[PDB]
RNA sequence: UAAAGUUGCUGCAGUUAAAAAGCUCGUAGUUGGAUCUUGGGAGCGGCCGUCCCCUGCUCGGCGCCGGCCCGAAGCGUUUACUUUGAAAAAA
RNA sequence: GUUUUCGGAACUGAGGCCAUGAUUAAGAGGGACGGCCGGGGGCAUUCGUAUUGCGCCGCUAGAGGUGAAAUUCUUGGACCGGCGCAAGACGGACCAGAGCGAAAGCAUUUGCCAAGAAUGUUUUCAUUAAUCAAGAACGAAAGUCGGAGGUUCGAAGACGAUCAGAUACCGUCGUAGUUCCGACCAUAAACGAUGCCGACUGGCGAUGCGGCGGCGUUAUUCCCAUGACCCGCCGGGCAGCUUCCGGGAAACCAAAGUCUUUGGGUUCCGGGGGGAGUAUGGUUGCAAAGCUGAAACUUAAAGGAAUUGACGGAAGGGCACCACC
């Protein structure tokens, strides 16, 4: 194809793209409210920590560092959010 | 690594033109570049462009049309004089009727024929026919 | 975990109280002022063991360095050699907690 | 692509377009900085104080919430260390590949790493020194260096 | 300054002896009169008194040690391979 | 000398015709991302062309009722580049 | 005489005021961090048949080797079969147009040591970069100098064949070497015969590593999460296929393209064929040699790609009693 719309590329193949090779440079992580069953605060968390975090009162793990994104320990309640 | 910004714009659009695309996506954007569209854009080379300024060195979509032959770069950016202008434009530009020499003077960006009514030199940008 | 220790003993030569050799370093378990000793592992037997005898009569743990005092040096940041050595007050390190 | 090494890796962090603070984040501009003064203070290089901030506490970028950059809010304060953390970390690293060097000689490719490794040393040491971060005189040397850890 | 090309603590001999017999005897005496840093008072002050002896001259402990160099490469593979032997025999 | 774009700055060539160092490091040398003022106004011609303005701080005559107008002298980051002028033996 | 208002010069204290002073965070770079990944590197360790040799036992007259033979071994028991032992090499099949490494190169196990690419990253620094005379590290094999070891193989050499002759091809022995350790050497068709960095310009199916997403299947079983498949997407990595992108003398090339519409940056390097990588000088090396490097003279071609023939002790089909059977 010769023409195309490069102003207004589609949704669909925008999040397809690399996150510097898209028109706006954009991250593709994001940040958690988690809430581990064994207590009811909430810490915030990122998508890709890198480093391992415990909840208060060293009540129980929350994420493990992995290559990609942290694994999130089974059982706790996390709520994706943005600014 | 990147050494001239202008050269990889020129190059680029002048590539997508032989393909035929309909509007080319140039990665970085810099002041001279904007400034060297608008001359072209101003004799109807290229058609609308537009700046996606983000918090970076920009990108520009420029809307093509079937007018442009070629747009080159003469680097590095010799300076100029009024009395060698004419030879520079006589193995530069494929006719004395048509295609125009972009050089900067202190008046700002403008083409070669603007330079001979203002009656000043200066760096030679790039040309375009 | 040897290199925590240096990552520790580092933040501590910036940070804390210390004291280097050993004439030193025994008054300070001698005044009950030292918190943990540290001794090069090349140590004569002889002043090895009488540090450790000290150490059990005040309380204070010792840790048995793995490098020899010229190493134990350079891991203080120091151009001298040290066989022996009393940190006083860690300051902000975690080297007594392990 | 990387300067010492074939590869041509596109591999980075792209912070997004919004230079806003979160609304999510509930630290003040204060409380962020005293935040970063304790984890300097019990030892730790700027790059290693954002990632545990990005975590735990989930500051998106310090130079939003505040004015200023970590390396710039510890200098102020006066807790910066005093050599710059990556040209630390390469005399770190090249400290390693010496010491193992001594021992095994017949290793060809830790001696030509080495090479590589006091190549950027003295790369960013002649940066550090145009920028007056250094003093003048200030040069690596291989058998001084380890008393640097 | 430099005084000598490329003859070293063998320059002492002059003219005699042969090239390539004042080249092999520099390498080892060189060796043998090296001061070595103790190992067990970590100064440098391992001296060879006489052959096969190597004396402290600060912590006063005498080791046996080679004939030019204070360990031979044929003992530090066997002390290496008398301690392998000796955790696999008692296990 | 041109022909010779067979010395190539304009303007050559280097997979196989002559040819890219075995490979990497590296100082001189060369080359270096983006980014800091555009617009508006009076006049004229059939939204378009051209002109001027966005300069600051000692002495005098269209003078007028300390202030204003105007004239001249001095100062206002530095080079490269470009335009101008001077100075630039004739043959 | 004197002190000052007075004009100038310099210093020293308290202020007031500034919107009081730090552009961005590169599909530039460095560094950190995360889980991985890989015949990367080093050291140590382990295993495997095989080969050669030896000991013993068995039964035997040939065994080896070749186009054919001989040299050679053999009733002093060879070859063959069995059981052991020792030594030094080597790391089969798995092994791929797969991976890793700057290149040379890299493959039994396990352990230790240091290193690294790519990926992930809302981490840090903030132009630190690119290419590079001089200079430096590494650099197959062969070769050299010392030690250790020497199974196999095998330059030299000896011999047996072949031949007009063979000081060659073939065969039987066999020295240096091949192996390890420590120093030298710095060259290979060290080849992709293709400098590096950057940008742009068609698809297609795979593949390796990392990440993200998704039905279902199968393992723990007790499911989530992890593996093993299955469907996609992203990054870069070795490649492939395809094509009127375009180029090229063509062969061919997604680069060898974006080149008379000639300029992204920068190293090296060529100028008809020989003489000649020679002479000489310098320099490096223990030597072998390496690096640097002419001229006299000679010559009208040498060479590249492709075409048609002829030819082939090239292959595939077919034919002839001027061919054979």
């Amino acid at each position: 194809p010769l023409a195309k719309d490069l102003l207004h590329p589609s949704p669909e193949e925008e999040k397809r793209k690399h996150k510097k090779k898209r028109l706006v440079q954009s991250p593709n992580s994001y940040f958690m409210d988690v809430k581990c069953p064994g207590c009811y605060k909430i810490t915030t968390v990122f998508s890709h920590a890198q480093t391992v975090v415990l909840c208060v009162g060293c009540s129980t793990v929350l994420c493990q560092p992995t290559g990609g994104k942290a694994r999130l320990t089974e059982g706790c309640s996390f709520r994706r959010k943005q600014h | 690594v990147r050494m001239n910004v202008l050269a990889d714009a020129l190059k680029s659009i002048n590539n997508a033109e032989k393909r035929g695309k309909r509007q080319v996506l140039i990665r970085p954007c810099s002041k001279v570049i904007v400034r060297f569209l608008t001359v072209m854009m101003k004799h109807g080379y290229i058609g609308e462009f537009e700046i996606i300024d983000d918090h970076r060195a920009g990108k520009i979509v420029v809307n093509l049309t079937g007018r442009l032959n070629k747009c080159g770069v003469i680097s590095p950016r010799f300076d100029v004089q009024l009395k060698d202008l004419e030879k520079w434009q006589n193995n530069l530009l494929p006719s004395r009727q048509f295609g125009f020499i972009v050089l900067t003077t202190s008046a700002g960006i403008m083409d070669h024929e603007e330079a001979r009514r203002k009656h000043t030199g200066g760096k030679i940008l790039g040309f375009f026919f | 975990s040897l290199e925590s220790i240096n990552s520790r003993l580092q933040l501590v030569m910036k940070s804390g109280k210390y004291v280097l050799g050993y004439k030193q370093s025994l008054k300070m378990i001698r005044q009950g002022k030292a918190k943990l000793v540290i001794l090069a592992n090349n140590c004569p037997a002889l002043r090895k063991s009488e540090i450790e005898y000290y150490a059990m009569l005040a309380k204070t743990g010792v840790h048995h360095y793995s490098g020899n005092n010229i190493e134990l040096g350079t891991a203080c940041g120091k151009y001298y050699r040290v066989c022996t050595l009393s940190i006083i007050d860690p300051g902000d390190s975690d080297i007594i907690r392990s | 692509g990387r300067m010492h090494a074939p590869g041509k890796g596109l591999s980075q962090s792209a912070l997004p377009y919004r230079r806003s603070v979160p609304t999510w984040l509930k630290l003040t501009s204060d409380d962020v900085k005293e935040q970063i003064y304790k984890l300097a203070k019990k030892g730790l290089t700027p790059s290693q104080i954002g990632v545990i901030l990005r975590d735990s506490h989930g500051v998106a970028q310090v130079r939003f919430v505040t004015g200023n950059k970590i390396l710039r809010i510890l200098k102020s304060k006066g807790l910066a260390p005093d050599l710059p953390e990556d040209l630390y970390h390469l005399i770190k690293k090249a400290v390693a590949v010496r010491k193992h060097l001594e021992r095994n000689r017949k290793d060809k490719d830790a001696k030509f790493r080495l090479i590589l490794i006091e190549s950027r040393i003295h790369r960013l040491a002649r940066y550090y020194k145009t920028k007056r971060v250094l003093p003048p005189n200030w040069k690596y040397e291989s058998s001084t260096a380890s008393a640097l850890v | 300054a430099k005084r000598t090309k490329k003859v070293g603590i063998v320059g002492k001999y002059g003219t005699r002896y042969g090239a390539s017999l004042r080249k092999m005897v520099k390498k080892i005496e060189i060796s043998q009169h090296a001061k070595y840093t103790c190992s067990f008072c970590g100064k440098t002050k391992m001296k060879r008194r006489a052959v096969g002896i190597w004396h402290c001259g600060s912590c006063m402990k005498t080791v046996a040690g080679g004939a030019w160099t204070y360990n031979t490469t044929s003992a530090v593979t066997v002390k290496s391979a008398i301690r392998r032997l000796k955790e696999l025999k008692d296990q």
